[PDB]
């Protein structure tokens, strides 16, 4: 069978100790409804990747939205980066046409400041820049690298960047680790990083590892999956990687897979859910990268240090929309950074690679192969390789001389 | 003053106080990607926004806008920062603003630019009085809000607040035992106030830990937590807790248990115990044990852990 549906499986449902907290009974109210979806398929005989529904999706919404959007109107080169993306993975190619209707928004999207904001005319932001640039670089044509104004971008970081090493989210802005992630992406694939850009930063992502071996937002909070993802991703950019302890980082991570639902939660004690298939499950590739650059004897040659075929069953069986489109866990409605990270994180689940290893893993009918993603940026692998190849044709600015 | 819901709302473009200015439509260009089509309301304010944005209007009206934009989109960190240019300009009052963010957050309480916002005031106001009992309705409503714990952090580390928080701490472990974040702030607070090297607190935090792990041995807070405040030591220092851990095996198993017992092996084969192969083989079934039979989920992780004890504890 499929793992979730063998018999003993049912022995890895929640254990209260017959103390109820809240805790539990939420754990408990999803595991219920999970197990249901479970034994939706077994009653008739089977695990498929509904690709031309999330297409349909996809298409539309990369063109027009509803006033329900909104509260996205300061996003949208997010929306651009989680749909191209989306798309990408399906392996859709995506039209000139299209291809060039997002240049040229994001164009309007960059401030004179340099960097990107959320829309025409809104200040710049590092996630939306972050979003930009990854948008830009999926699209991989000349025409879009070029509206990456760089000598701007880089001034733009300089005026976030703190005495203490972190970066700013914006001007007057807030800092966590998210912002050190998205400068580091940014600035890696453009080829801008001078000498003193992340001085102290590393110093500052390790001081937001915590006693539960994963990273905080900022240095004394929880350990989260999407800050974790953020600063270790940004480590390895660095390549300081070796400034946190990865050896309790990993036990961290492998201890967010969710025994009986299969996918992954964003901090302990908290809900599976879906977008953490790549948040959580993508430290592997990069923990496994690290571990490996340090000598590691006893790594795997076929596996990342993650239940695969657990989670790729989570992702197919419960994340789906029968109207296309992915989800948080069921119950919950459709939306596109869902489609993104829940199709990230099948493809990190499905293609394992070290050296030159290679060992796939594609639960249910092998249509449902993604293509790969890199887990530092999380975009194609290839578009990695051309974009930081495009840039390194440039100086970083400057000089030069 | 002008609700957006008030039966007799007026389109900013319909109203005369207005009529001096010039809208500013978004520019989207002429095939536009990712288009909202905005609803009307929308659109006529931030046509309006936009043009006073434009010229920088630091207006009383311009101000009163801004309300309107955040409750059409409190996301929107553009407006937000006008807001805090204006909020300085116009010289406003920040008590009333404190009272605005207040029960915006309230409303939105996972929203990035809202607690940003309210911590902003609290700079201004160097005045912290108000913030933990906030806080903790917030909290009281989602115990786990990550916002509000880093809020509550900050508060903390910046205005000295520690004296009650091992309080707070404790009667939210009281409500729910298994709720990490408050785990984080018991850690938070006690690693900035005593420290865990004064023995005396090191033993009430074992001993509270572990009351803490029989009382619901499959909480994996708490053991995170003992493995937290221990692992830096050195387990094997502590050579009563390898049996007092054996004890509660039989009535009290868990994956977690059998994890630690691993971890505490691992301490004492660094250390150079005697029995260094019977301890080792130890290890080595309770990884079998977890990868193939009591934590097959992480079947990856445990087999690496017994290849790396294997490994390195040989000969
Ligand atoms: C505060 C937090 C999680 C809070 O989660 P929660 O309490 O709702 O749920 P959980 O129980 O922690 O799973 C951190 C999560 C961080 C990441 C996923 C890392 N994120 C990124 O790199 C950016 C993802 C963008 C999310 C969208 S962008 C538009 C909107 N604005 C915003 O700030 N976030 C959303
Ligand atoms: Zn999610």
């Amino acid at each position: 069978p499929l793992y979730s549906l063998r018999p003993e499986h049912a022995r890895e449902r929640l254990q209260d100790d017959s103390v109820e907290t809240v805790t539990s009974i939420e754990q408990a109210k999803v595991e219920e409804k999970i197990q249901e979806v479970f034994s939706s398929y077994k009653f008739n005989h089977r695990l498929v990747l509904q690709r031309e529904k999330h297409f349909h999706y996809l298409k539309r919404g990369l063109r027009q939205l509803t006033d329900a959007y909104e509260c996205l109107d300061a996003s949208r080169p997010w929306l651009c980066y989680w749909i191209l993306h989306s798309l990408e993975l399906l392996d859709e190619p995506i039209p000139q046409i299209v291809a060039t209707d997002v240049c040229q928004f994001l164009e309007l999207c960059q401030s004179p400041d340099g960097g990107f904001g959320g829309g025409p005319g809104q200040y710049p932001h590092l996630a939306p820049t972050y979003a930009a640039v990854n948008a830009l670089c999926i699209i991989g044509t000349e025409e879009a690298y070029n509206v990456i104004n760089r000598e701007k971008l880089l001034q733009y970081l300089y005026s976030l960047k703190q005495p203490d090493g972190s970066f700013l989210m914006h001007v007057g802005g807030e800092v966590d680790v998210r912002s050190a992630y998205c400068a580091a992406s940014v600035a890696s694939l453009t080829n801008i990083i001078t000498p003193d850009l992340f001085e102290g930063t590393a110093e500052w992502i390790a001081r937001c590892q915590n006693w539960e071996g994963g990273i905080g937002g900022v240095p004394g909070m929880e350990a989260h999956g999407g800050y974790t993802f953020c600063g270790l991703a940004a480590l390895v950019i660095l390549k300081k990687e070796r400034s946190l302890n990865l050896k309790s980082l990993l036990q961290w991570v492998t201890s967010r897979q969710m025994r009986f639902e299969g996918g992954f939660q964003g901090r302990c004690n908290k809900l599976v859910d879906g977008c953490y298939s790549f948040w959580q499950a993508g430290l592997l590739p990069l923990l496994h990268r690290a571990l490996h650059a340090q000598g590691d004897p006893a790594l795997s040659m076929s596996h990342w240090m993650f239940h695969q075929q657990a989670l790729q069953e989570y992702i197919l069986m419960c994340c789906q929309c029968p109207a296309g489109g992915l989800l948080d866990k069921p119950g919950k409605s459709r939306d596109f950074y869902h489609t993104c990270y829940c199709l990230s994180g099948l493809s990190i689940a499905q293609h394992f690679g070290s050296g030159a290893m290679l060992h796939d893993v594609v639960m249910g009918v092998p249509e449902n192969v993604l293509q790969p993603t890199h887990p530092v940026y999380n975009i194609g692998p290839d578009k990695v390789i051309q974009a930081t190849t495009h840039f390194l044709q440039k100086p970083v600015p400057g000089f030069e001389e | 003053f002008l609700s957006l819901d008030s039966p007799t709302y007026v389109l900013y473009r319909d109203r005369a106080e207005w009529a001096d200015i010039d809208p500013v439509p978004q520019n989207d260009g002429p095939s536009p990607v990712v288009q909202i089509i905005y609803s009307e309301k929308f659109r006529d304010v931030y046509d309006y926004f936009r043009a006073v944005l434009q010229r920088d209007e630091r207006s009383e009206r311009a101000f009163k806008l801004t309300r309107d934009a955040i409750e059409l989109n409190a996301a929107n960190y553009t407006v937000w920062h006008f807001r805090r240019v204006l909020l300085r300009s116009l010289q406003k009052d920040l008590q009333e603003e404190m009272n605005y963010i207040i029960a915006i957050i309230e409303e939105q309480p996972k929203n990035y630019q809202v607690w940003h916002h309210r911590r902003v005031l609290v700079e201004w106001l160097k005045d912290p009085s108000q913030e933990l009992e906030f806080i903790a309705d917030i909290l009281n409503q989602d115990a786990k809000n990550y916002h509000a714990w880093q809020h509550r952090q900050w508060v903390i580390q910046e205005f000295r607040l520690w004296d009650n928080e091992l309080q707070y701490v404790d009667q939210l472990l009281k409500e729910d035992v298994r709720n990490n974040s408050v785990w984080n702030q018991r850690h938070f607070v006690i690693s900035n106030t005593t420290g865990y090297s004064d023995r005396a607190v090191l033993e009430r935090e074992v001993q509270y830990t572990l009351e803490m792990i029989k009382l619901v041995p499959h909480n994996e807070s708490a053991w995170n937590y003992l493995k937290g405040i221990l692992q830096d030591r050195g387990l094997s220092r502590y050579p009563n807790l390898l049996n007092q851990l054996l004890d509660l095996q039989p009535s009290h198993s868990s994956p977690y248990l059998i994890a630690f017992l691993v971890d505490i092996y691992e301490d004492m084969l660094e250390n150079q115990c005697d029995n260094k192969e019977d301890i080792l083989n130890k290890a080595l079934e309770l990884c079998e044990i977890l990868a193939k039979e009591k934590d097959t989920i992480r079947k990856e992780y445990w087999r690496y852990i017994g290849r790396s004890l294997q490994s390195k504890h040989s000969r």
